[PDB]
């Protein structure tokens, strides 16, 4: 159920990272 | 041999990087070349920054990991379901793989404590209990310690 | 109820002490009463001193622990085979039980890293490799990091 | 084979302890 929310959490971490 | 673009080199370096990265975080050694060592350094410090991302830890903490293989493939598929790729998501996936190792260990531990306590208490009952009774039980250990 | 000498109290307090002691050393919480807390304190600091006994660590390091149940009963039997008992040997046995937990975990870890690396590399081959090739392989990650 | 030597090592630690 809440794997969904860690995925998004990790997607957004991924993108955050590319900004630098 | 193939250059960096060959799938064989991609799989080789990927394993080195992945193994180096995970092992590093678990002790808390894999021989590798200079540019690969440089990537591993970058990987390690990014991993450090994410270890401080406190929301993420809670996020990683809440998922139930009794089926850790199911969890991994589900997270990985989702991370890449929108059809976009970038290096940050790959990094994030590696970080996630290393957390699974630690998470998985953490679920073995109580059962391990239970099994070993079983042996110890079984041995104690059958072999030491008589002697412990002769001391008036564990209060004798208080005396021994001078309490 | 029985006093400290009853076998029921001996087994009850023994489990508390044992569980408290082992758990303490593994994090690196079990509700218990005052005198039991005092014994646990004495136990914990003695455990600390043995952790510094460097010969003992090497001694514990060398035994193969692929059959950890066999090892425990063999050590325990031997410790008490001369028919003597004293509180120090009991303490030593507890210390040994907690080291088995850690020793046992340590043998699971590489296999765990192997299993998880398996998942990750499998996912990477089937799902990310094409994209990684488009970056010219892992050298692209060097660029990304600005190396 | 070498469980033997850790036993003795733990026996002698036990006795050492009772001296205090």
């Amino acid at each position: 159920a809440s794997t969904k929310k860690l995925s998004e959490c990790l997607k957004r971490i991924g993108d955050e990272l590319d900004s630098n | 041999g193939g250059g960096p673009t060959s799938s064989e080199q991609i799989m080789k370096t990927g394993a080195l990087l992945l193994q180096g990265f995970i092992q590093d975080r678990a002790g808390r050694p894999v021989p590798q070349d200079a540019s690969t060592k440089k990537l591993s350094e970058s990987l390690k410090r990014i991993g450090d920054e994410l270890d401080s991302n406190m929301e993420l830890q809670r996020m990683i903490a809440a998922v139930d990991t009794d089926s850790p293989r199911e969890v991994f493939f589900r997270v990985a598929a989702d991370m890449f379901s929108d059809g976009n790729f970038n290096w940050g998501r790959v990094v994030a996936l590696f970080y996630f793989a290393s957390k699974l190792v630690l998470k998985a260990l953490s679920t073995k531990v109580p059962e391990l404590i239970r099994t070993i306590m079983g042996w110890t208490l079984d041995f104690l009952r059958e072999r030491l209990l008589g002697w412990i009774q002769d001391q008036g039980g564990w209060d004798g250990l208080l005396s021994y310690f001078g309490t």
